[PDB]
RNA sequence: ACACCAACGGCGAAAGCACUCUGCUGGGCCGACACUGACACUGAGAGACGAAAGCUAGGGGAGCGAAUGGGAUUAGAUACCCCAGUAGUCCUAGCCGUAAACGAUGGAUACUAGGCGCUGUGCGUAUCGACCCGUGCAGUGUUGUAGCUAACGCGUUAAGUAUCCC
């Protein structure tokens, strides 16, 4: 289905699992074990994005405008 | 040699009472010659049964 | 005073003394014998011998009431655990059951520290 | 009610066999060693000491004999 | 065969007072079957084994203030498929009743040894 | 506070985590090509977590128990022992950021005998379901060859042979 390994699909799966995790992190604030994972996965997504910005400028801008991902920290 | 062919639970009392002491203590894995996985499952079972008063903590 | 045919003997054995009480199944105390009440004091009060004379001393009054069968209750780590049983036997009273009631917490109140001696 | 050790004496009763039956019941549940153990408080360290000591004692007594 | 579509499998044991009739028992049955089915349970399978002496004496206070000391007991066994969301109230709803002296519920996992 | 289970066993980044159960969720590992195609490793600054004692505010207070008091012991005893016993230990919301926070061993990768063990799975065999055997991985434990080391020792979980960053 599409490419399940494609950059943009992966970044999506990540952004989505993160915004999902957000609710759990809001309800139970004392769970640090889970937050540590969040920070890890966010790291992954951020990496892929940096990579994709290097490789293709167009696909990148399209993607972060599409998935409502916050603009990059290289500015 | 000895083995579990039937699903072990808290409601098979025959089973669990094999692995229980006279005083109702749980016998160790080295004695019962069970795989670690088994032994754990037994243990939790025994505790659950103990709560449901199927087997006694202490005796009369 | 009360003539009761069957009752129970509680024997508490602690390290400093052993108490022996005699009762009946109604959960009612008839007569008791302490190793300290026999004219023993702190050291000797723990020895298995003082427990022997304690036991003998209670069973005096229990045959005086004319009782026959008894259960034995043993509570605590001390020496009299074994000693008292002997007197219960040689005092020529039928022994029904012998149980150990030493309480074992299953977890709980955090004990005193270790004496550095 | 409750009980730890159950020694029922039959009417064949003699003192020494009774006394020793009971003694081996107490050895069997390990109650006196138990109440010498809970007499005072132990930090986790003396618990690991006791576990290694006792467990490897009876274990090496099982592997030598 | 049993096949849940987006549900969790469950077992529940309940222990009831021995002083109960079969009509009061079936009324409880009916009631809890209804709570389950009202909670999205596809397949309510209930089974009964009543009147066994307990391992130990249990105490239950009533709404009438009674202290009830028991020896026997009524064991009700429930295999049912409910959403993980909806198992929440059931357990307390079992605790709250005076007739239910000891309740416990387990999730069932497939055994592989 | 959680006896037995408990084990030279399990998970965790570390701190740590154990009566039972349910629910929300973090990782791990394994087998298949299903896919992307170097997206890697490390990390100055910076951020999060971080035993216990401690502190602010509100609760809670059984046991234990600094401080404190009595009783002893002693030349003395502001200690050891005994009898009492307040903070604190517990919960909620925060602060503090230190420990022999120890494997006294930063991280990643590659490569170099074995023997005996365990935990997870996978394969073939054994029966056609439990073993059983041999094996493939992933971690974990004990002896030990080469080599290393001032010795002790370490030894595929290196303190070996090399490369990169702190
Ligand atoms: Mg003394
Ligand atoms: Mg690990
Ligand atoms: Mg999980
Ligand atoms: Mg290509
Ligand atoms: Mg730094
Ligand atoms: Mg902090
Ligand atoms: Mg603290
Ligand atoms: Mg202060
Ligand atoms: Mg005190
Ligand atoms: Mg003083
Ligand atoms: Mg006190
Ligand atoms: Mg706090
Ligand atoms: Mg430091
Ligand atoms: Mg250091
Ligand atoms: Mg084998
Ligand atoms: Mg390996
Ligand atoms: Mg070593
Ligand atoms: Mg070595
Ligand atoms: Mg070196």
């Amino acid at each position: 289905e599409e490419n399940k390994g494609s950059v943009e699909f992966q970044v999506f799966c990540f952004t989505n699992k993160i915004r999902r995790l957000t609710l759990h992190l809001e309800l139970h604030k004392k769970d640090y074990s889970s937050q540590r994972g969040l920070r890890k996965t966010l790291g992954k997504r951020q990496r892929l994005l940096a990579y994709l910005l290097k490789i293709n400028g167009v696909r990148y801008k399209e993607l972060i405008s599409k998935l409502n991902i916050r603009e990059l920290k290289t500015r | 040699p000895i083995q579990s062919g039937d699903r072990i639970d808290y409601r098979n009392m025959s089973l669990i009472s094999r692995f229980i002491s006279e005083q109702g203590k749980i016998l160790s894995r080295r004695v019962n010659r069970l795989t670690l996985k088994q032994q754990r499952l037994i243990t939790s079972a025994i505790k659950q049964a103990r709560i449901l008063s199927l087997l006694p903590f202490l005796n009369n | 005073a009360r003539k009761i045919p069957k009752g129970v003997i509680h024997v508490q054995a602690s390290f400093n003394n052993t108490i022996v009480t005699v009762t009946d199944v109604r959960g009612r105390v008839v007569s008791w014998a302490s190793a300290g009440t026999c004219g023993f004091r702190g050291t000797k009060r723990g020895t298995p011998f003082a427990a022997q004379t304690a036991a003998g001393n209670a069973i005096r009054t229990v045959v005086e009431q004319g009782m026959q069968r008894a259960e034995v209750m043993i509570k605590g780590p001390g020496l009299g655990r074994d000693a008292a049983l002997r007197a219960i036997r040689r005092s020529g009273i039928l022994l029904s059951f012998v149980r150990d009631v030493t309480p074992m917490p299953h977890n709980g109140c955090r004990p005193p520290k270790k004496r550095r001696v | 009610s409750a009980y730890n050790v159950q020694v029922l004496v039959d009417d064949n009763e003699n003192e020494e066999r009774l006394l020793n039956r009971f003694r081996r019941e107490v050895m069997r549940a390990g109650v006196i060693q138990e109440c010498k153990r809970r007499r005072y408080f132990e930090n986790k360290q003396e618990e690991k000491k006791r576990k290694h000591r006792e467990a490897a004692k009876r274990n090496s007594r099982r592997r030598r004999g | 065969p049993q096949c849940p579509p987006g549900l969790r499998q469950y077992e529940t044991m309940a222990v009831l007072r021995p002083d109960m009739t079969e009509d009061e028992r079936l009324t409880l049955t009916q009631k809890y079957e209804e709570l389950l089915v009202a909670g999205g349970a596809m397949y309510v399978e209930v089974f009964n084994r009543g009147v066994i002496p307990l391992a130990y004496s249990i105490k239950r206070k009533n709404k009438a203030g009674e202290t009830n000391n028991y020896l026997d007991g009524i064991y009700l066994l429930f295999t049912y498929f409910t959403k993980p969301e909806s198992i929440s109230p059931l357990e307390a709803a079992l605790v709250t009743d005076d007739d239910v002296i000891r309740s416990s519920s387990f999730k069932i996992r497939k055994r592989k040894y």
